[PDB]
């Protein structure tokens, strides 16, 4: 509960090695009870068998010293993947977590073409201003189109909408004064956000 | 508990019939909406531990801190948690991923 | 290559709805040039060049009917000038800043600030039927495409 | 001629004459300005849902503390029944309502003009301290 | 500082890296083109 | 139309490691664009270069 005793720790500590048996137990017996290249076979049960692995292996490493352990995390993050028992039964989670790993496949395309389009947006606006934010002022701008990381950033802001409309009209009002040819920055942001 | 006089459109709105099953379909899967927030916020608690016990490093809570951020984080105002932030400084960015991958993971 | 072509041809048998959006997104604006012709112009520079507000508040005319503008400062002074836009762009004169000002305020962002910025410089309670018919419409809109 | 040029918005009016050489999508609004059969339904129940929800924030919300550049102003006054609908409406669409949510604490002095108001305790009386959940049940409602 | 006999440690200060880039890149497309060329003549000569 | 030769041979390159290096190009064309460090106007400090 994120307190930091250590009376209670130190028994915090040796249960979570029993554990590791309690989560063996049945492994060995679906090695016996079950057929060798069968149990091992399922595309769910293979991953238990990585995962309770990965902890036994995880808890033998820090056991002893190691830089940046991440150990517990790893461990309780393994012990949420035990709820994942819990989703074999109750169905109405499984095909839903199931359906989520089949899409990311097919969205794998539409997330690269959407970064693409972001890249060559992002590479149009800094060729387009590419550090002609003066605004003749001193205060910080929020956003600025000088480096490539800022001008991403400032892009994905932009088309996220979010005060986007200040954004274009200090990018107009930069070299493009209003009158008849100083609105010819302010499409290039009607377009992106569209 | 002053001018609860308006139970006429009560009595007049169950004519058509075909909303009374929407709000029983609704009112069944409440259970089940309810058990997806308490297991994703289990894992925001698991994920909350894990941040705040290795960074976040003091100089409310690890299962309601993300949740009363969440309040002024739905979508509008997370782009203004990143627009005060682009000024501890970069100690941990990686929540705000979080908060992103939560809310992917909501959304 | 197969699903940006699929991408631009969904996109094409929508495109007359698109369409119809551009005379909505004139339509209104034509409203605002008959009913917000320069009403900005009217500020409330205090003594030269500078308002008597710190530079957040509209300086709403000093109408002949007061109610809005009042301008209380203790000496005030309400000349002609450009105290609207924080760079003078989405005032309702110069027909194309009318058209981006509109589109600002079609795409859900920001359009309380117009509105309240014209309810104080013209009046209150008048204009806001107009919004609201622009929002509704709007919304009408998206649910269509 | 104000608020009688109506003419000269009957020339945009034939603007929308354009409209009537777009048959082929006329039908389209044919199937949606006509399809005002099972809308009524839920139009009323959207407007019962402002009605009660927006006669229950006036003696909640009483007293409402219009000042000049505190975000709660003339403009976003609530006493007024039609400000009041203006303002739940602008809340409904999202439009930055956090800052609306912000703008209600229990320590926030409302109007301090009733005479049982002179601060001899240091209390503010407005709480207000509700409106959050309530205006999330309600944008969640008006979603849904 | 002098030199008397033409700084043979250091390597000269005009040296044109780009040349060597692209003629690096010139010599690995004239093998692919050529090694495909070859290919082809034997696969057509092998079939009349 | 002119296939005795060269039109023959000339379409026979279209290996796949022709269109990987082409990509290749590509990507190396986007990564030279990516950094192009900007100047107010003509800063020739050897890279624009």
């Amino acid at each position: 509960h994120y307190n930091q005793p250590n009376w209670l720790t130190e028994v915090q500590d040796t249960a979570n090695k029993a554990l590791l048996a309690l989560f063996t137990a049945e492994m060995l017996l679906k090695m016996y009870s079950l057929g060798l290249q069968a149990y091992f076979v399922s595309l769910f049960n293979r991953f238990d068998c990585f995962v309770v692995c990965g902890g036994i292996l995880e808890t033998i490493l820090v056991e002893t010293k190691i830089m940046s352990p991440l150990g517990i995390s790893v461990l309780r993050c393994v012990r949420l993947l035990r709820i994942f028992k819990i989703t074999r039964y109750w169905n109405s989670l499984s095909n839903l977590v199931a359906s989520l790993l089949n899409s990311v496949r097919s969205i794998a395309s539409l997330l690269l073409l959407l970064f693409l389009f972001i890249i060559i947006f992002s590479l149009l606006g800094m060729q387009l201003f590419g550090g002609k934010f003066n605004f003749d002022e001193m205060q910080t701008r929020r956003s600025t189109f000088d480096n490539f990381p800022q001008s991403l950033l400032t892009v994905f802001q932009i088309l996220t909408g979010e005060d986007w409309n200040s954004v274009m009209y200090d990018g107009i009002m930069a070299y493009g004064g209003p009158s008849f040819p100083g609105m010819l920055v302010c499409i290039y942001f009607i377009i992106l956000f569209i | 508990l002053r001018v609860l006089r308006v139970l006429r459109p009560l009595r007049a709105i169950n004519r058509a019939k075909g909303l009374k099953h929407v709000v029983q379909c609704v009112f069944v899967a409440i259970r089940t909406i309810g058990n997806i927030v308490i297991v994703t916020t289990l894992l925001q608690f698991m994920f909350a531990c894990i941040g705040v016990q290795l960074f976040k490093g003091k100089l409310d809570n690890v299962l309601a801190a993300m949740m009363a951020l969440f309040t002024v984080s739905t979508f509008e105002g997370w782009p203004e948690l990143l627009y005060r932030s682009i000024d501890i400084y970069n100690y941990r960015v990686e929540i705000s991923i979080f908060f992103i991958i939560y809310i992917i993971i909501i959304a | 290559q197969v699903v940006l072509n699929s991408i631009i041809k969904a996109m094409v048998p929508l495109l007359h709805i698109a369409l119809l959006v551009l005379f909505v997104i004139i339509i209104y604006a034509i409203i605002g040039l008959e009913l917000f012709m320069g009403k900005m112009h009217k500020t409330c520079y205090n003594q030269e060049g500078i308002a008597d507000v710190p530079a957040e508040d509209d300086p709403s005319p000093c109408a002949l009917e007061t109610g809005h503008g009042r301008q209380c400062q203790n000496g005030t002074v309400c000349k002609p000038g450009w105290d609207g836009p924080k760079h003078g762009i989405t005032n309702f004169d110069n027909f194309a800043f009318a058209m981006l000002t509109v589109f600002q305020c079609i795409t859900m962002e920001g359009w309380t600030d117009v509105l309240y910025w014209v309810n104080d410089a013209v009046g209150r309670d008048w204009p806001w039927i107009y919004f609201v018919t622009l929002i509704i419409i709007g919304s009408f809109f998206v649910l269509n495409l | 001629r104000i608020s009688i040029t109506f003419f000269r918005l009957f020339r945009v009016m034939r603007l929308v004459k354009l409209l009537s050489r777009g048959e082929g999508i006329r039908t389209l609004l044919w199937t949606f300005i006509k399809s005002f059969q099972a809308l009524p339904y839920v139009a009323l129940l959207i407007v019962m849902l402002f009605f009660i929800y927006a006669v229950i924030g006036m003696q909640v919300f009483g007293k409402i503390a219009l000042n000049d550049t505190t975000e709660i102003n003339r403009n976003n006054n609530f006493q007024t029944f039609p400000q009041a609908v203006l303002l739940l409406f602008r809340c409904a669409t999202g439009e930055a309502w956090q800052d609306i949510m912000l703008a209600c604490m229990p320590g926030k002095k409302c109007a301090p003009e009733s005479e049982p108001s002179n601060s001899t305790e240091g209390e503010t009386p407005c709480g207000s301290s509700f409106a959050v959940f309530y205006f999330i049940s309600f944008y969640m409602l008006c979603a849904f | 500082r002098v030199y008397p006999s033409k700084q043979f440690d250091v390597l000269k200060d005009d040296y044109d890296y780009v040349l060597i880039s692209s003629v690096l890149f010139g010599l690995v497309f004239a093998t692919m083109i050529t090694k495909r060329l070859a290919q082809v003549k034997l696969l057509n000569r092998a079939w009349r | 139309l002119k296939n005795p030769i060269r039109r023959a041979c000339i379409s026979i390159v279209e290996w796949k490691p022709f269109e990987i290096i082409i990509l290749l190009t590509i990507f190396a064309n986007c990564v030279a664009l990516a950094i192009y460090i900007p100047f107010p106007e003509d800063d020739s400090n050897a890279t624009n270069s």
